[PDB]
DNA sequence: CACGTGCTAGCACGT
DNA sequence: TGCGAAATTCCATGACA
DNA sequence: ATTGTCATGGAATTTCGCA
DNA sequence: CACGTGCTAGCACGT
DNA sequence: TGCGAAATTCCATGACA
DNA sequence: ATTGTCATGGAATTTCGCA
């Protein structure tokens, strides 16, 4: 009772004056429109909203109601928030009421070769003893080649994509951190063809869209063929292969062997509009083509997004969470805001990560 | 007619026997007849067998509208034969002993023929591992008679791996 | 080339006339702004479009482009859309670009006991030999009930319930087609005690939301105490029970256990608000609170939602599709609309079933 | 005072021994002061123990402020001091052997004491598993002085299963 | 014993 | 009355299956 | 024969203290 | 050998 | 020209992880 | 150090055949 001057008429400030403020019980209490509540010193707040929260570790309006059945202090909401900000055990399990920032839409690769994307698609029913499947994707043309492998390994990754390199050789191959991928053994071989290695912000499927969306297609057309017979999906592989990369996209009216080579091979309905001109009248029209292709825009932001600014305070979505165990790690600070999309935190480990906001949440207070 | 085009057709041979680097005793050769394109297939025979294997391969990436051929064996079977009309390829074959593509095949199956050679008895049994890099500077070497090359013609773009 | 007389001028319905109709290599050809493409007859179009389609069973555009590639007729997507309409392939694999009818917001339960809603939450961390955990959930209220139990087993249900009910008796109880639920055995119990038992459409928890939603609440709180130590969760359930029916929830300003009671027991921060009342006025300000309590309505239904009409043509989802198998059950019928995002079928096996839109598709064509 | 509501006290005392139904030889009887409501356990002995567990249910569902009963030993322990006062319930006691609570409560440990014993000698052993619906009826019997049954009392509705 | 409904396990790779 | 501050309420987001 | 739900915390909105 | 990243298995109940 | 029909395009929905 | 994507099929919109 230290503020007590209040019963001696005195004004503090954020205490109302039309209020009496009696002693009772040695409580100082007033009488509020709620009904008479008890004013506890401003010592003991702490451990009021404290006492309170712990109930059910309930947040802040729910909270609040439990203090106000009781109690009335001068700005109840603030002493209560600033609690919810020091309590580790809701800041790392309470999920977020904000959604991420919108997608970015990465400009897509200028030409062919300019950017690989790469997959491993299974474990599948075992047609020939091969488990999965890499899968490999322009970028540019969406042009897709589709490697058969007994295991998820660097082994089989760089056996396929030396087959594959006898064709061209890329800038750059894009994929998720997949072990065989984040391999020093595929490290090298990247190196010594003088290709970059980009990888995906990790557990964010998404940036590896090109691919995951290809692996839809694959596996769509994989299933559709499979139909009341076994799953021996091995010597459809090929089929599957031609069969989309000669499969027009409506946006763009054109099949990614299009975008590739400028005509049609020898598939079926094979499209002859360019027979007449020259093939270099023929491959002009093509950096024509591949110039003007339809790029999708940022959507809007929703209502209720937030923005990695730097060294602002947000936590990262714990990979594999044990049953009953918090999604969230503790709170960590952002270095760098590599895009509006992406973040360098200080992991929790304690790293540099770089991460997807899609994995993040900012910290509350 | 109208302009040579790439995949218009796919003229094969095969090259060997060579020294049997990791097991591989021939080299199946597909070139574009537009482009100069070429695709090497290192197999253990130069059966229909193990060519179909290969073109197979090649075939889930480009189809030709016709593949021309020599004579041999493995080119001239009914299986060769099935296997060609199923995909709608067209068979085509130079008149035996004589043979015939054009200027620009017939000296990249030099090219090859002779950068292969290079690679034979300067470096050992261990040619099937390069195979790849000598198929990158085939289709990267520039053409004087048509102003590009095989890589630029084919995809239309400078190659990121040019000699 | 039966529809032919083209070449001699006539005029037959669906051919533009500015176009010449001449003849090559045998094929009609028609000159167009495309180029030239060949004409094929009424009888050879269906063999056409099913070949085209047939290559990667693409969809509409897809699947037309192919075709322009070398032909023209007369509203070419009409032959196409009809084939697409009798592959069933492309009908069980394709998903859906149609979402569901917006959520029904059921009134909610008029008083306590009016509607049970119950759950197995777990398997969990073996905990004193218990791995479930029975919700029990008054509609109502809220109010909660937790249940630990070795086995999501009739006996355990019936043997928390019995006890449930040595307290009151409900009208109606509310629960997934969970395997103890349906049972046979289960299901004398509950009419030995005149009880009628509701069940939740399958593959739908949305419908149990109340139990489910409570399931979050139970395991984000069961989690928020076991920070940094065991998951022993047994000796918890009771703790997390009480401080659950007595948390305020914002949007009602009320506790569950206040819409139970009307007055608080014994518990932290107990409110007091109605000591003044007698009973008989607390009891009547209580139904005066069960009445005018909030209640969320029906959102917008989707630019592009779908509603169940009778004889309509629709798919089930498959419940567990293997690996590379389609993921819709052949077409069936709409018998009863028992309101609109509930569905009598004509199940595929061949039975009636009611189902939750949420997993049908409308199917195409 | 205030006026009378629910959890206000809860009366609580044993009966027993009874015949060995499935192992249980007591009964813990908890009535609510106000509403006359009554909650049943059968326990295998009148101990703190025994009444721990027992009141332990109950308390997960509402606290009374006060738990008044007699001296007996169950009642009186330390530990079952100790767990009230954790808990923030008085404690509270009828002076030794001249008893005392309320006429709502002196009639219900009546209704049930007798509601007890024709199920005693008219259904032999077999009575624990009929507890339940004891506890029904007593929570749904007709109270003259006040106008309303104990399950109306307390929930503020009309019960599904009156008699 | 396989099926249906409800649930959460688990395994591969390379470091 | 009207103003500035404080308290309330709104609400879309995400997690329960 | 059935039907989604509600704690949550910044943002918006409404109410309060004082003239 | 456990950890990280990438994946899909699997088990319980009652009929 | 302007009309009615046909062809095109738009697009949110869902599946790939 | 990195970034979502595109087939899909009713609904809307734009183009075409013919005056
Ligand atoms: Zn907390
Ligand atoms: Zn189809």
């Amino acid at each position: 009772a230290e503020l007590d001057q209040l019963l001696q008429g005195h004004y503090i400030k954020g205490y109302p004056k039309q209020y009496t403020y009696f002693l009772e019980d040695g409580k100082v209490k007033v009488s509020r429109p709620e009904g008479v509540k008890i004013i506890p010193p401003q010592s003991d707040r702490q451990k009021i909203v404290l006492q309170a929260h712990n109930l059910a570790h309930t947040g802040r309006e729910a909270t609040l109601l439990k203090i106000a059945n009781l109690y009335w202090w001068p700005n109840m909401r603030k002493d209560v928030v600033k609690q919810l900000g020091r309590c580790q055990q809701c800041l790392i399990t309470n999920a977020s009421n904000k959604a991420s920032g919108p997608i970015l839409r990465p400009d897509r690769p200028q030409k062919p070769f300019d950017k690989f994307f790469i997959d491993y698609i299974g474990p599948l029913p075992p047609s020939q003893g091969y488990l999965y499947v890499l899968v490999v994707v322009d970028g540019m043309t969406g042009f897709t080649w589709l490697y058969p492998t007994k295991a998820p390994s660097t082994s089989a990754t760089v056996k396929s994509l030396n087959v594959l390199t006898s064709i061209a050789i890329p800038k750059v191959i894009h994929s998720d951190q997949g072990a065989a991928f984040t391999s020093s053994t595929f490290a090298e071989w990247a190196k010594e063809r003088g290709i970059h290695l980009e990888f995906s912000t990790p557990y964010h499927p998404q940036s590896s869209g090109k691919v995951e969306r290809k692996n839809s297609d694959i596996k769509r057309l994989l299933t559709k063929l499979l139909v009341g017979r076994p799953t021996k999906w091995y010597d459809l592989l090929p089929v599957v292969q031609l069969a989309l990369n000669n499969t027009y996209s409506p946006v763009l009216k054109y099949t990614p062997h299009q975008l590739l080579f400028g005509i049609d091979s020898n598939t079926p309905f094979a499209n002859q509009d360019t027979l007449d001109l020259t093939r270099e009248e023929e491959l002009s029209l093509l950096q024509e083509i591949r110039t003007s292709l339809y790029h999708p825009s940022t959507p809007p932001a929703s209502s209720r997004s937030w923005s990695p600014v730097v060294g602002q305070l947000v936590q990262e979505r714990v990979a594999r969470p044990a049953s009953l165990r918090p999604r969230w790690h503790k709170p960590s600070t952002v270095l760098k805001v590599l895009n509006p999309r992406t973040v360098v935190i200080l992991d929790h480990l304690g790293n540099n990560r770089t991460v997807s906001i899609d994995n993040l949440k900012p910290t509350s207070h | 007619d109208r302009p040579q085009k790439p995949f218009d057709k796919f003229f094969i041979d095969y090259i060997g026997p060579l020294p049997p680097s990791q097991g591989y005793l021939y080299v199946l050769v597909v070139v574009d007849g537009m482009t100069g394109f070429t695709w090497l297939y290192p197999t253990k025979a130069p059966s229909t067998s193990a060519t179909v294997k290969s073109l197979n391969v090649l075939t889930s990436i480009a189809i030709p509208k016709v593949i021309h051929s020599d004579q041999g064996a493995a080119f001239t079977s009914s299986t060769f034969a099935e296997w060609a009309k199923e995909r709608g390829i067209h068979l085509e074959f130079s008149t035996p002993y004589h043979p015939q593509s054009s200027g620009k095949v017939e000296r990249k199956n030099s090219d090859i023929k002779r950068l292969l050679t290079k690679l034979l008895v300067g470096r050992p049994t261990k040619w099937y591992d390069l195979l790849p890099v000598v198929q990158l500077a085939l289709n990267n070497t520039y053409s004087p008679v048509l102003k590009y090359t095989p890589h630029q013609l084919l995809f239309g773009i400078d190659s990121n791996t040019p000699f």
